[PDB]
């Protein structure tokens, strides 16, 4: 039997992944960055840097 | 192969938590993928031992 | 092209502690 030309229709589903990395920060370094532990001195500038 | 994987990258999100006085940031990036070639598109050989 | 003006927002919400205690 002379085969008739065949067609088709196919779909595909996405897959979903993720990535995550983390980094902390010390407790007094946080006071140094914001400025609440900063003093108008000549040393605290060095520690903030 | 020339293009064997559809690959989508999301928008990076960051989420923290004040655990012990210091921040704890956690970066995160959702991403999804799907093959896009009918038939096989990759194959390995296992040469050495 | 991803770092710190929402990671801006994010760190230094910091210089706000009173939000006073008084009515």
């Amino acid at each position: 039997p002379a085969d008739q030309p065949v067609h088709n229709y196919m779909i595909k589903r996405l897959d979903r992944r993720s990535l995550n990395a983390a980094f902390s920060i010390a407790v007094e370094a946080l006071g140094l960055i914001s400025g609440e532990n900063l003093d108008g001195t000549h040393i605290s500038s060095a520690m903030r840097l | 192969e020339k293009a064997s994987e559809s690959y989508f990258m999301g928008q990076m999100q960051v989420a923290r938590t004040e655990s012990g006085g210091g921040l704890h940031l956690q970066l995160t990036q959702p991403r999804a993928n799907v093959d896009l070639g009918v038939g096989f598109t990759a194959a390995y050989a296992a040469a050495a031992l | 092209m991803s770092v710190q003006i929402g990671n801006g927002l994010l760190m230094v919400v910091a210089p706000g502690t009173l939000t006073v205690g008084s009515a």
